[PDB]
């Protein structure tokens, strides 16, 4: 849960899955954006953010 | 080149030194329990040792 | 009267540390938002909003 996560402001957790890589899945309303070039999926522009 | 009674007192103060090693696993005990232990507060190491 | 051999002596040390004396510093430390802010028992203290 992405807004108790904010709440509580703990960040050790999702530290200890983004550090090594692990499946998961961050659930919360958030934005987007569009991507729409292919070359820009191509270079993997997924992990980055 | 020293006299033996002030090597004593050199070696004495060289082997005697109260210093010891510092890393992120005692700066950790030195905070107190409670606050460790609290949800309130949130504390990590974001410095190299 | 000055003897060389009883006076020579090989002095053993370290090389290149530091000492801290804050060790407080190293702790990087924010909060809860004070209004999500809990007891012992993980209840909001502050009820009343």
């Amino acid at each position: 849960n992405l807004e108790e996560l904010m709440r509580s402001g703990d960040y050790a957790q999702i530290t200890n899955m983004l550090l090594n890589n692990q499946p998961v899945a961050l659930v919360g309303a958030l934005p987007f954006i569009t991507d729409s070039s292919v070359i820009s999926l191509i270079a993997k522009l997924d992990a980055t953010v | 080149i020293l006299h033996p009674i002030d090597h004593a007192f050199n070696e004495y103060f060289l082997q005697h030194q109260l210093v010891e090693p510092l890393n992120n696993d005692i700066i950790f005990n030195y905070i107190p329990e409670r606050i460790r232990n609290d949800v309130n507060y949130i504390l990590n190491m974001d410095r190299n040792l | 009267q000055f003897d060389f051999r009883a006076s020579m002596h090989m002095l053993t040390s370290n090389l290149t540390f530091t000492v801290y004396s804050d060790l407080l510093a190293f702790v990087s430390a924010d909060t809860v938002e004070p209004i999500n802010a809990v007891a012992f028992d993980n209840m909001r203290i502050m009820n009343e909003l």
